[PDB]
RNA sequence: CUUCUGCU
RNA sequence: AGUAGUAACAAGAG
């Protein structure tokens, strides 16, 4: 979360190269999902030893 | 700037630069599912290699057989199996003249071996075919349920505790109309002699994981507790034999094994005429196992024999029939998968006789196709060949004998050669007054081979000037260069217990630094990474590191309370204090000085209840398997401490049909254990007697409880009480 | 469902 | 999908 916060040129993230045999409208929403969670844990929450 | 270390062998001399050619620093690559296909395949290759013998079928077991032995002589370089038996006797002929009287000598100490035999031998050893279950179970365990089977159904010869007459129980078994077993709900299942023949000659297969230097997998075998009685005599005799011979270099191990070689080697190079030139052979044979026929071993069996007395050669040489007749079990099975209906099923392989071809893809259909014809109640007969042949020991006899034949005096022509040989590995000396001597001793050596069956891999061989060679991953480059990367493996913790691990892991060090040239800088580092690495694993960081684990709490605990830190063990938190100085001395020892008097009682109180104390045979003993041959047995120095605790023991076996057996041996160590607390040296020395043990322990509770009562240990009331207890355990077992 | 298991 | 590679895993038995 520290090393995240030392960052703040951030942006919106959009795809760049699909893998073929894979249904990519997931991995995009992987990476956001993951972002909201370390905000939800990073806001708020005890900062658990494990998420 | 292209990196290459390849290019550093242009430089360093490949053999002393040897170790980095070794991958071992990565995971070996296991084996993933069922180990049917390789069974198949190798039951496949087996019979064509032999393909030219002659079919009969079995009177007892009604399955067909294929003898190779006196087929036609090899055509090609293709493997074959058509040994000839007039060959064979002749090698071991001139064997016994080279040194007269081994089979002699051999035989009069196997024959006292076969004497002193106990029936408990056979529990050493592991994973034997347990022909009452169908399944794999621990030596002990297949021992005993089948001298249970045998007991209840007549055969009571075994109570005499020699393993001859275990041998003999199981031939009158083999002889038993019919056959009683149990299961379990405790159902009982009738066996006629046909199908107890086949389920008592079957051999269970499996996959050989985490081997190291091959791309394809293969499979290994398993035999049942029957064969392994007289296995355990002919691998005696075998070894017996070796001892004596100079070539086989299979008995011995470790350096005693390396010192053999160097110093024969050196012989043999040293006697060589300074004006015949020399050549070195090295390769392995291929498929050795395949092409290793039971009845040359019966043949070597009945000429080594010679004069014996008539009891000896049906006793030795009744391994070698059984592994004649032997049964591959196919394994496993197979696993099939419909994508459309997405669902998973499991084939066992004593369906693969009847099922539809339509399932299996070109190669297993054509291997299910190959091996349909020698497919009985599931099990593929396998009479050629030695699936897994436990008779390394006799292979390498009679590879040595075939060396042996290339002595001056047998050749009778100008080159000649010698060598080593160890199972199937071997390295061949040639000497010859020129190159067209050494190429007619090469042809002559290979087609001798030929003649006896073994035959020379040219896939994995060469041929170079004398002086360098490799035999069994061992490189001698004008002597044995030490390879340590063989031993990389070893490094780390061993995973025995918090105590066990330590002197493991510093045995290791120093073993390796005196053996396998380990610089004492790279001993120093070593010694840092397996610390780090201890710490990791069993979570026993420093008390004084900030380090979070479920673990902190109790050693930051234990190092403030502690007044002398440097004296708490590392498995505490303490500090580390080994180096090249002490690596053999045992870490409580080495911290004793320093620790504190209550941590010392602590840590050292013979009370505490994680310390077990297993027989003797297991006490400060580890099995460690290295990256190549088999497990072997490493004694270490450990104090008992509260450290030398035993893991937790798999629980699958406790949601399963079998779990009853759990059961039972949570029964029979309830019993032994409480055996050892009225007979204490029960662990130190097997007791010995025929009465029911709890004839022994009242006994021996009247004994105690009188001459306590007589030294005044104990008062009137407490032998009144015991004496009371005593009649009633006696009235209990007349009552039943 | 819940119970049981990660070498059996 | 993926691991992986001559056969598995992508939980299993109640």
């Amino acid at each position: 979360i520290k090393c995240m916060k030392t960052f703040f040129g951030w942006k919106e993230p959009n795809i760049i190269k699909p893998h073929e045999k894979g249904i990519n409208p997931n991995y995009l929403l992987t990476w956001k999902q993951v972002l909201a969670e370390l905000q939800d844990i990073e806001n708020e929450e005890k900062i658990p030893r494990t998420k | 700037m292209d990196v290459n270390p390849t290019l550093l062998f242009l430089k360093v001399p490949v053999q002393n630069a040897i170790s980095t050619t070794f991958p071992y620093t990565g995971d070996p690559p296991y084996s993933h599912g069922t180990g049917t296909g390789y069974t198949m395949d190798t039951v496949n290759r087996t019979h064509k290699y032999s393909e030219k013998g002659k079919w009969t079928t079995n009177t007892e077991t009604g399955a067909p057989q294929l003898n190779p032995i006196d087929g036609p002589l090899p055509e090609d370089n293709e493997p074959s199996g058509y040994a000839q038996t007039d060959c064979v006797l002749e090698a071991m002929a001139f064997l016994e003249e080279s040194h007269p009287g081994i089979f002699e000598n051999s035989c009069l100490e196997t024959m006292e071996i076969v004497q002193q035999t106990r029936v408990d031998k056979l529990t050493q050893g592991r994973q034997t075919y347990d022909w009452t279950l169908n399944r794999n179970q621990p030596a002990a365990t297949a021992l005993a349920n089948t001298i249970e089977v045998f007991r209840s159904n007549g055969l009571t010869a075994n109570e005499s505790g020699r393993l001859i007459d275990f041998l003999k129980d199981v031939m009158d078994s083999m002889d038993k109309e019919e056959m009683e077993i149990t299961t379990h709900g405790k159902k009982k299942q009738r066996l006629n002699k046909r199908s107890y023949l086949i389920r008592a000659l079957t051999l269970n297969t499996m996959t050989k994981d985490a081997e190291r230097g091959k791309l394809k997998r293969r499979a290994i075998a398993t035999p049942g507790m029957q064969i392994r009685g007289f296995v355990y005599f002919v691998e005696a005799l075998a070894r017996s034999i070796c001892e004596k011979l100079e070539q086989s270099g299979l008995p011995v191990g470790g350096n005693e094994k390396k010192a053999k070689l160097a110093n024969v080697v050196r012989k043999m190079m040293t006697n060589s005429q300074d004006t015949e030139l020399s050549f070195t052979i090295t390769g392995d044979n291929t498929k050795w196992n395949e092409n290793q026929n039971p009845r040359m071993f019966l043949a070597m069996i009945t000429y080594i024999t010679r004069n014996q007395p008539e009891w000896f050669r049906n006793v030795l040489s009744i391994a070698p029939i059984m592994f004649s007749n032997k049964m591959a079990r196919l394994g496993k099975g197979y696993m099939f998968e419909s994508k459309s209906m997405k669902l998973r099923t499991q084939v066992p392989a004593e369906m693969l006789a009847n099922i539809d071809l339509k399932y299996f893809n070109k190669s297993t259909r054509e291997k299910i196709e190959k091996i349909r014809p020698l497919l009985i109640d599931g099990t593929a007969s396998l009479s050629p060949g030695m699936m897994m042949g436990m008779f390394n020991m006799l292979s390498t006899v009679l590879g040595v004998s075939i060396l042996n034949l290339g002595q001056k005096k047998y050749t009778k022509t100008t080159y000649w050669w010698d060598g080593l040989q160890s199972s199937d590995d071997f390295a061949l000396i040639v000497n010859a007054p020129n190159h067209e001597g050494i190429q007619a001793g090469v042809d002559r050596f290979y087609r001798t081979c030929k003649l006896v069956g073994i035959n020379m891999s040219k896939k994995k061989s060469y041929i170079n000037r004398t002086g360098t060679f490799e035999f069994t991953s061992f490189f001698y480059r004008y002597g044995f260069v030490a390879n340590f990367s063989m031993e990389l493996p070893s490094f780390g913790v061993s995973g025995i217990n918090e105590s066990a691990d330590m002197s493991v892991g510093v045995t290791v060090i120093k073993n390796n630094m005196i053996n396998n040239d380990l610089g004492p800088a790279t001993a120093q580092m070593a010694l840092q990474l397996f610390i780090k690495d201890y710490r990791y694993t069993y979570r026993c960081h420093r008390g004084d590191t900030q380090i979070q684990t479920r673990r902190a709490f109790e050693l930051k605990k234990l190092w403030e309370q502690t007044r002398s830190k440097a004296g708490l063990l590392v498995s505490d938190g303490g500090p580390n204090l080994y180096n090249i100085r002490n690596l053999h001395i045992p870490e409580v020892c080495l911290k004793w000085e320093l620790m504190d008097e209550d941590y010392q009682g602590r840590l050292c109180n013979p009370m505490n209840p994680f310390v077990s104390h297993k027989e003797i045979d297991s006490v400060n003993n580890a099995v460690v398997m290295p990256a190549h041959g088999p497990a072997k047995s490493m004694e270490y120095d450990a104090v008992a401490t509260t450290h030398s605790w035993i893991p937790k023991r798999n629980r699958s076996i406790l949601n399963t049909s079998q779990r009853g057996i759990l059961e039972d041996e949570q029964m029979y160590q309830k019993c032994c254990n409480l055996f050892e607390k009225f007979f204490p040296s029960s662990s130190y020395r097997r007791p010995v007697g025929i009465s029911s043990m709890v004839e022994a322990m009242v006994s021996r509770a009247r004994i105690d409880a009188r001459i306590d009562f007589e030294s005044g240990r104990i008062k009137k009331e407490e032998f009144a009480e015991i004496m009371k207890i005593c009649s009633t355990i006696e009235e209990l077992r007349r009552q039943k």
